[PDB]
This record gives C-alpha cells, structure tokens and sequence, in this order.
C-alpha cells in the first residue's frame, strides 16, 4: 500500500478482513517472546502494535488512506480493552451485532451504535443533521419504553407512546435494503441507493406523510419509490 | 330542565344529610366533572 | 459495565412486578362492587323495559362510549374508540359523547367536530345516577336529543366475571313511545306530559345500566390482564437473573486470572 | 503550564487521556517485572496521577498570582466506573 500512496502517487483505500486476527496471532506468541499476557487474556504491548499498524495507514499529502477495519469481538462483549481500543483510532463505526441478524433484518447495522465525525449541520448541511437526530432520538424512547411497552400492551398506553411505536417499526423494516451481492441469500433483489435520496426518504417518513401504509412496505427495499410500489404489490 | 333532574333533586332533598344509607349518598351529589365542548370550543368544566 | 446495567434493569422489573402484584389485588376489591352495581342496575332495567315490549317502540344519531379515567383496563379503551368509528359509518355527522377520559382523547383528536359532551369522574368511583342524570339534563339541550329517530349507546357486556363482549342497544325515543301504542295497550290522554317525561326518566335509567355493564367489564380486564402482567414480568426476571448470574461469575473469573497470570509468570 | 503560573499569568490545563497514561504505564511495568495491582494495572498507578494532578492549585499573589487549573479526562470502557484507573 505505502509504495502506491507515496512514490507513485496513488489514491488508495485498504480493506481487511480481519484486523483484530492480529491481535490474537500477536498474543500467542507473547508468552514465548518473553512477555506477561495479562490486560484480560492479551498481549501488554497492544497499544504500540495497533498504533504503528493503523498509522501507517493514515491519510497524507501523497494519498488519503481510506480504511476499513473489520473487527472480530472476543465472545460477544465490546467491554474488553481490546474492542474498545479500535473506537479510539476510527473516526466512523457501523457496528453490526447478532440481535439485528435475529429479527430478520439484512444489513445487521445497529442504527445507534454508529459514529461519524462526518455529521454536522455543514459538513454535509442543515437537512442531513436534523433527519439524523430525530431518527437517534426516536429509536432510543422506544428501547427505553420496552419494559413497560412489553408487559402492559399497546392499547394501554398514551397517545405519544403510540405514536413513535409505530414510527419506529416503519424505520425497524426501512433499514433492510438487499445488496448487489447478499442478493442471493436473501433471494430479493440487489437495491442500490444514493447518500442524496437517503436524507430525502427519511424526512418525508418522519413527518408521518407514508407512514399510513404497511410497516412491511419498507420490508427489504431500498429508497421511498421502492416502499411505494411495494404496498401495493402486497395489497393485491 | 329535564323531568330526571327534577325527580333527582326531589330525591337529594329527601336524603337531608350523611346519616342515610351509603347507596343513597351515592345517588346524589357526588363529585365528577363534565367538560362540555361545541361543534372544539370548550365550556370549562362545573361540579357534578 | 455489563454488570450494573444488567442489576439495575432487573431491579426495575422486580419493582414492576411488585405493583402489578398489588393492582391485580386492588382490582378483585374494586371488581366485587362493580358486578354489585350492574345486578341492581339491570333489575331496575328490566322493569322499564317491560313497558318498551309492550309498547313495541323499536326504533340524527348518537354515539355514546364507555370507560374510565384510569388507564390499565384492557384493550376495552381502544376497541370501544374502534366501536363508535364503527357506528360513525352509520352517521358520519353522529355526536360523539365521551364518557370518560380514555375515550375522550381518541375521539376528540378524530373529530372535535363530534364531540358536544364529555365527562371526568368515571374511574376513581363506580358510575351513580347523579352523573346519569345530569348527562340525560344536558343530551337535551346539546344535542337536542328526543327528537331524533334513534339513539344508541355502547358498552362492553360482561359476559362471565372473567370474560367481556362489546355490546350496543338503541335507546327508543320520546317520538317513539308518541307513535306506538300507548293509549292502545295502556291509557294516557292528555291530561299529563307522560311521553316526554317517561323519556327523559328513562334516558337516565338505560344509560346508567350500559354505565355500570361497560365499568364491571372493565375491571375484570384489568384483573385479566395485571394477572398476565405479574407473569410477563416473571418471565423477564428469570432471562436478566441467569444473566446477572454468569456476569457476576464473570468478574469473579476475571480477578482469579489476574493472580494466576503474574505468579506463573 | 507552571511557568506562565509562576510568573502570574493564569492557566488552564486538559488532559486527554490520562487513561491512555496508564495502558502506556501497564506496558511498562509488566515488561519491568513490576507487580500489578488489580486488572493487571500497576502497584503505584495512583501516584503518578496524583502528584501530577495537584501541580494545577492556585498558589498566593505574594508568590505568583498566577494558577493553572486542571480537567483531567479519562475515556471509560462500556460507561464503567468500578475500575481501578
């Protein structure tokens, strides 16, 4: 990579699969090399050794370094040091969890633990901002509410309540969009959408103006025109 | 003035005060309240 | 941590479950008097309707629905709002009288346009004739209500002291009882206002009867339903405690390693 | 930051992250055979925190009027508090 960035000039991008199998073939041998494995079962210089990989990727004059690092969590918690320590070096995260592949939902990209320092109000402008945060917010009342939504039912509860409740489902079924190569597995077709429509689709569902037809018309499409057609290809 | 509102305060009249029987208290002149409205607009709620 | 964040959930459970415990309880207490209520009511009932067989009667509309202040009754308060759009395809233009707080925000937001009466007091205390009576007052001068060729009231019947069925009957009207017989199975002249005056009575007496039906209902639900609710919240104790129990284990393994690490070494 | 304190200037100080000292000190004593304490963290990691952080005081006018004050931030694991750093 260092040889195209620099002396030849080249735009680059790296991509790995998977960058935390070097930490765990690193920590295998730091017992023999003469080291103390202990920070929880791992190697004590692990700091040093992510430091010097992922800076040696990091963007530069000659060539930006476009990453994607790709993370095994050690036995489903990323309390460890060694999860933990990948968030320090990264300025975005889409973190992906088992619950999202259980309900059915593909991509498996959890929608409230993903970070940019790409988000402001101007970096990409006033309207990406505020159809973000109101998307966050929504969804984290309706986790927070689910003791109480789960044992006193639906028709029990306030006005508001059931307002995002529903609002939230919509957006639950939305963020399944079948790609151009996971078409296969799912067997629905490839959907491929643009940054610039995704900001659009979304306003319009906040202000509730398609959110009076089927939760599963968002089912495994991809932008707002996909939803559309889709209800009623499932009505007849 | 309805023919039910007469007998019902004909009836509030003959329990007077509290040393009548419990159904009979209830019959008569406990509190509630009664939000009228129009069509929206609102009369704001007077005892029961 | 994983650890605090698991406890002070499961905590939060526990302390539902310890209301709903409780609230099942307080609604057996409530229950009791509710079923006293509607026994007396419908005897009452039933006398009046006595006359209305006889009489074959029979016959602008009215929306009239049922519940109480309280939230935490069944899906009595959502089906009943269901009930009156219902009967609002019978009669886009119906008056829409709330009898409750429950109903009253549903309806209201769907049409304010509908909705001419409304009441409070319905939950803290099972229905009494002084809010019947009163309502029956202000149906004539609201809605204008005796002039109409039929009105109609719903209520949830409460089939068994465990079970509830929505149920709805007409209320006949004082034009009703003027044109049916009533000289011709009974005998009034026109010495006395008889008619107008048996109406209004009896608007009362038949409204409080579907008052006290839809209450008694509405507490065994409520029973129903905390009964359930105490079991839910069980079964959520039981996936967050074997939860708290490997993770407390966890720490415990987690100091052991520590020391085994460093002396071995 | 002493040095414009010193000569009666004011000051302010952030340390971003004094966590990160010690993953830098973990490192260090593990590699120098120097017991740990608790989650493999060294004997006298405090220490080295605590003198540093009472260096940010404001001292008297008689003997510079300036002071430096300190934020120390510290970057926790999963919201967690009941570590030892």
């Amino acid at each position: 990579a260092e040889y195209f960035r620099d002396e030849e000039g080249q735009d680059v991008l790296l991509f790995i699969d998977n960058i935390f199998r070097f930490t765990q073939a690193g920590s295998e041998v730091s017992a023999l090399l003469g080291r103390i494995p202990s920070a929880v079962g791992y190697q004590p210089t692990l700091a040093t050794d992510m430091g010097l990989l992922q800076e040696r990727i990091t963007t530069t004059k000659k060539g930006s370094v476009t990453s994607v690092q790709a993370v095994y969590v050690p036995a489903d918690d990323l309390t460890d040091p060694a999860p933990a320590t990948t968030f320090a070096h990264l300025d975005a995260t889409t973190v992906l969890s088992r619950g999202i592949s259980e309900l059915g939902i593909y991509p498996a990209v959890d929608p409230l633990d993903s970070k940019s320092r790409l988000l402001d109000a101007a970096v990409v402008g006033q309207e990406h901002y505020d159809v973000a945060s109101k998307v966050q917010e929504t969804l984290q009342t309706y986790k927070s509410l689910q003791d109480i939504i789960a044992i006193l039912g639906m028709d029990e509860l306030s006005e508001q309540d059931k307002l995002t409740v529903e609002r939230a489902r919509k957006i639950q079924r939305f963020l399944s969009q079948p790609f151009a190569v996971a078409e296969v597995f799912t067997g629905i077709p490839g959907k491929l959408v643009r940054l610039k429509d995704t900001v659009a689709s979304f306003k319009a569902v906040l202000e509730g103006k398609y959110d009076n037809i089927p939760e599963h018309a968002f089912y495994m499409v991809g932008g707002i025109e996909d939803v559309v057609a889709k209800a009623e290809k499932l009505a007849a | 003035i309805s023919y039910a509102a007469y007998l019902n305060v004909a009836a509030q009249a003959i329990r007077s005060t509290e040393l009548q029987t419990a159904s009979v208290l209830n019959r008569s002149q406990t509190d509630a309240f009664y939000t009228q409205y129009k069509n929206a607009s609102e009369p704001t709620p007077i005892t029961k | 941590a994983t650890l605090k964040e698991v406890e002070m959930r499961l905590k939060s459970i526990k302390n539902i479950e310890k209301i709903t415990k409780t609230m099942k309880i307080v609604a057996s207490t409530r229950l009791s008097k509710a079923e006293k209520a509607k026994i007396s009511a419908k005897k009452m009932d039933e006398a009046e309707q006595l006359f209305y067989k006889n009489a074959e009667t029979k016959n602008k509309e009215l929306i009239v629905a049922i519940t109480s202040d309280k939230g935490l009754c069944g899906s009595i308060h959502s089906q009943l709002a269901k009930a009156v759009r219902r009967h609002l395809n019978d009669q886009p233009n119906a008056d829409i009288v709330t009898i409750g707080d429950k109903i009253k925000m549903q309806l209201l937001r769907t049409h304010p346009n509908n909705i001419k009466l409304s009441i409070n007091g319905i939950g803290k205390d099972a229905p009494t004739f002084q809010e019947s009576a009163l309502i029956a007052d202000k149906l004539l001068s609201v809605m204008k209500a005796g002039t109409y060729p039929k009105i109609s009231i719903f209520y949830n019947d409460p089939v068994s002291s465990l079970s509830f069925e929505p149920s709805e009957k007409p209320i006949f009207n004082a034009k009703t009882i003027e044109q049916s017989p009533s000289f011709g199975k009974f005998e009034i002249d026109t010495d006395a206002n008889v008619p107008r005056d048996l109406f209004e009575y009896t608007l009362a007496n038949q409204m409080l009867t579907a008052m006290a039906q839809g209450y008694a209902a509405e507490i065994s639900a409520r029973r129903n339903a905390m009964d359930n609710a105490s079991k839910n919240a069980g079964d959520m104790i039981n996936r967050y405690s074997i939860l708290y129990n490997r993770t407390r284990q966890a720490v415990i393994t987690n100091e052991l390693v520590d020391i085994i690490t460093g002396a071995s070494s | 930051g002493e040095w414009f304190r010193d000569n009666g200037k004011h000051a302010l100080i952030v340390y971003d992250d004094l966590s990160k000292q010690a993953v830098a000190y973990r490192q260090l004593s593990l590699l120098l055979r120097r017991p740990p304490g608790r989650e493999a963290y060294p004997g006298d990691v405090f220490y080295l925190h605590s003198r540093l952080l009472e260096r940010a005081a404001k001292l008297s006018e008689k003997e510079g009027s300036g002071s430096l004050t300190a934020l120390p931030v510290i970057e926790t694991q999963g919201g967690d508090v009941s570590a030892y750093i």
